């Protein structure tokens, strides 16, 4: 009932483009306990993505302008820091859901691997603006919450699953962008990619536009991070 | 698709930028 | 806080696209009493165009939403309280800007740009608030509408040239205000083509800082005349 | 600025559709 009513809200929202709308209702789904279904999961990954990618792109305009008057920039930094503790808010709630909501009422080792990519992902934005020995415990989390879910998936997917190239696709940013290793991005996303392509034969009916489009996409970070 | 491909390509993108 | 530093966040604000925060500041510095110089008055109309242009957008798609459900569901039930929402988050807005108009910013200029400026804002708003309201409080929302921009109309004829951006933009979106809100086609069509012709009649009375704008709102209004037949 | 004019452009067609 309600959870049918907050589902189709949550379509409705994002139809209107109302994301923290429709995070709000895939988080009430979310808070009922249980599972989520495949479309569930994806609405809310797919709000808060929105949400939290909202306050990033806004967060990196004023960095840049921040750069580029000592009153101006005075006032920049505090514009910056007030969107960073707008991100901090969006991250603590959808790190606090998926602890104890989705990971642990995982119960297949897919959900496991997408849920812990999450956590790596959220706890990687806040690493993006975090400081000090706070940004060291996300760095620390993040990285944790990425190795643990690639275990998991060199043991249970095939490296064609896009959940597994998707995971590593993040995973790969994580060393550029977050630890200053392009050697170790480059070195995950082709190893990523040349298995994926060396078992070619794994792409599945319903996902092989998706597992090729990841594919593509380790590919393109690579040219960007070689050319 | 061309779309994400291309959305990925500018977030990427600004990071190189950014740091350089 | 001090007016100086609002500016500036509100510059800060609609780089980042927080048209909310931009608003935010843009309301603070108006509420301050004094008048708004040019470049805060358009500050603080980009903004709220902005905000209430945003949930425009959003109405829009649940009504279509709406008028495509043949599937005759609960979906229909809550796209209906989707868009009541949503049309409690415009007249919210539009309320705040009808506000500042008549409390700040109507009563601060007694100059005839600054009075059709803000008597066709008074205009534009009261015209949103008619695109959703209802019954008794939309012959309320129209005839203000009509007559924030029948002032500002009049006002425009008698101390602006026909090329004057303000009065050209008053034009259109009064225009605009015959068409959709008053389903009256002729009207927003003539009106549409005399503010043209007479802008057109009237190009030596361009201005160097105004020509680019003139021009622009000039085509606008063509572009809105050929869709319209 | 030819962005401006197709922003007006399809802003102003959609009334068209709802009222028909
Ligand atoms: N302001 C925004 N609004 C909506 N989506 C965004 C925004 N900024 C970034 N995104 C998306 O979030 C993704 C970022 O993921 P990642 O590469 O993990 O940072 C991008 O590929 C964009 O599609
Ligand atoms: N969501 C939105 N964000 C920014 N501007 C918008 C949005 N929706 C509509 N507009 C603009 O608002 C104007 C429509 O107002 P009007 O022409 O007075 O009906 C056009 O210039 C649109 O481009």
């Amino acid at each position: 009932m309600d959870k049918s009513e907050l589902v189709q809200k949550a379509k409705l929202a994002e139809q209107a483009e109302r994301y923290d709308d429709m995070a709000a209702a895939m988080k009430a789904v979310t808070e009922q306990g249980h599972e989520l279904s495949n479309e569930e999961r994806n609405l809310l990954s797919v709000a808060y993505k929105n949400v939290v990618g909202a306050r990033r792109s806004s967060w990196r305009v004023i960095s840049s302008i921040e750069q580029k008057n000592e009153k101006k920039q005075q006032m920049g930094k505090e514009y910056r820091e007030k969107i960073e503790a707008e991100l901090q808010d969006i991250c603590n709630d959808v790190l606090e859901l998926l602890d104890k909501y989705l990971i642990p009422n995982a119960t297949q080792p897919e959900s496991k691997v997408f849920y812990l990519k999450m956590k790596g992902d959220y706890f990687r934005y806040l690493s993006e603006v975090a400081s000090g020995d706070n940004k060291q415990t996300t760095v620390s989390n993040s990285q944790q919450a990425y190795q643990e879910a690639f275990e998991i998936s060199k043991k249970e997917m095939q490296p064609t699953h896009p959940i597994r190239l998707g995971l590593a696709l993040n995973f790969s940013v994580f060393y550029y962008e977050i630890l200053n290793s392009p050697e170790k991005a480059c070195s995950l996303a082709k190893t990523a990619f040349d298995e994926a392509i060396a078992e070619l034969d794994t792409l599945n009916e319903e996902s092989y536009k998706d597992s090729t489009l990841i594919m593509q996409l380790l590919r393109d970070n690579l040219t960007l991070w070689t050319s | 698709r061309d779309k994400i491909r291309l959305n990925n390509a500018i977030w990427r993108a600004w990071y190189i930028q950014y740091v350089q």
